[PDB]
């Protein structure tokens, strides 16, 4: 048993008609101190999978090393390492297996594994420090579970709505959600977003920023009940 | 007296370890394989005797990779070779895990070195029945190595072992002389294909299958990769041509 020290907040995601999108801000909080700002919490594995991690950063960095090794080891004596290669479902089932840690009372702590898969199918599943797993058209961790899911479920309410959803529509919902969160959450304005499309492949966007924020109305609010 | 050759760690009256020497025999009796160090990487190639038409072509691979930058090829008892690579692989992971940076070729060499030497210390283990040629590119250059069952190993410009180690070595020595400036990754790949073809004469009875791999700071970005398709054919021909 431990307690998280440096942490990362929400990880939001959803799946559209041709792939899946996943995003996460670049903050590394230390208690209430927003200590680190260049933290990439989206780990791409291969070119068909991206792993979004939230929770204890130190444990995340460990999980990173685990993944890079999963890559290396899969290449060993494998002449089809770049062909018939790591699947998102493999990467996930592995990480999920690594329950355990909670079962040894030493969890971790922290995940949303997003990707496409070889047969074109979209993969989106969640796993946390308790070893609990589940899938949904949209998935968010921590705060995003409370504020992002509601928006993204508007969207793709059920299965279906997937084919009916375009990358633009989807990425828009994601980017809006990130703004919301920035408004209410241990969040940062700067974030990363990744799209894994069964055609365009993996698109990994860095340094995005929340834009188009409404703050103006604040000037009209004075006092807490005061006229000036 | 005699019998100094029945137990592995025993010293004979002249200071030798006969069991290790007998291991070498098993090595010399195996397929030929080589390694060519070039100006920014290394090339590996090995002979693959086609015992029959039943052998699915291109399948039964022999060259192995360690981590992402090390390439290993060996002559002798194949199973023993795999065993040595499995170790090397762990040996490498362990190094990276603690130091972050992927293991330097020299450092890696000694790891295999020490481990093999270890199997000549006790009579409860058998020495390795393989000679191994391995190498890669690291923080400062490319490195080529060859390891003997005795655990002995050195850095090479070119190296070869197996049935036609002499033909090979002969060829290699030519190259070293006719290229004091340094061969190129592209060049070495063909040159290698040739040397395997030449050295195949000491086994000309059976048909074989070529296999090459390389690690070049420029051609592969310092990563070990197998030579396939076009570049393979191009080299196969370059040999097929000079074999006549």
């Amino acid at each position: 048993t431990q307690q998280p020290i440096v942490t990362g907040t929400s990880v939001i995601s959803m799946k559209y008609d041709n792939g899946v999108i996943i995003a996460a801000d670049n903050l590394g909080s230390y208690g209430s101190l927003l200590r680190f700002n260049g933290v990439e919490r989206l780990i791409p594995v291969g070119d068909n999978t991206v792993v979004g991690i939230s929770g204890d950063i130190s444990d995340m960095q460990h999980i990173e090393r685990l993944l890079k090794d999963l890559v290396t080891e899969n290449a060993y004596d494998n002449p089809l390492a770049d062909a018939e290669a790591l699947e998102p479902s493999y990467i996930f089932e592995y990480l999920a297996t690594v329950y355990q840690r909670r079962s040894k009372m030493n969890p971790l702590w922290n995940i949303i594994v997003a990707g496409v898969q070889s047969n074109g199918d979209q993969f989106l599943r969640y796993v946390n420090l308790l070893g609990v797993t589940y899938s949904s058209p949209t998935l968010a961790t921590g705060f995003g579970a409370h504020m992002a899911n509601p928006l993204l479920r508007k969207v793709v309410d059920r299965e279906s709505d997937i084919p009916k959803t375009t990358v633009q529509v989807a990425e828009e919902a994601i980017v809006n959600a990130m703004r919301v969160l920035y408004y209410r959450d241990r969040s940062s304005r700067n974030f990363s977003l990744a799209i894994i499309d069964k055609n365009t492949g993996l698109t990994f966007k860095k340094n995005l920023q929340v834009e188009n924020m409404k703050w103006d109305f604040a000037k009209d609010i004075k006092g807490y009940g005061q006229k000036i | 007296g005699t019998g100094y050759d029945l137990s592995n760690s025993v010293f004979s009256p002249d200071g030798r370890n006969f069991q290790v020497e007998y291991a070498v025999k098993a090595v010399e009796n195996g397929t030929t394989s080589i390694g060519i160090k070039c100006n920014d990487g290394v090339v590996f190639a090995v002979e693959k005797l086609i015992t029959s038409k039943l052998l699915v072509p291109q399948k039964n691979v022999k060259i192995q990779v360690v981590d992402r930058h090390i390439g290993c090829v060996y002559s002798g008892l194949i199973p023993d070779g795999r065993h040595l690579v499995n170790r090397g692989r762990e040996e490498a992971a362990s190094f990276k895990k603690l130091y972050k940076t992927p293991i330097p070729i020299p450092a890696f060499a000694d790891r295999l070195g020490q481990y093999v030497q270890a199997h000549t210390l006790y009579n409860s283990v058998r020495p390795f029945g393989v000679s191994t040629i391995f190498g890669g590119v690291d923080k400062n250059g490319a490195h080529l190595y060859m390891l003997e069952p005795s655990g002995s190993y050195w850095g090479y410009k070119g190296a070869a072992t197996g049935k036609g180690r002499q033909s090979a070595k002969a060829e290699l020595e030519k190259l070293v002389d006719h290229h004091p400036e340094g061969l190129s990754a592209r060049e070495a790949v063909k040159q290698a294909a040739k040397i395997i073809y030449l050295a195949h004469e000491d086994n000309k009875e059976k048909d074989f299958e070529l296999e090459i791999s390389w690690c070049s700071l420029s051609e592969t970005n310092g990563l070990h990769k197998f030579v396939k398709g076009d570049l393979l054919q191009e080299a196969i021909d370059f040999a097929q041509k000079e074999i006549n």
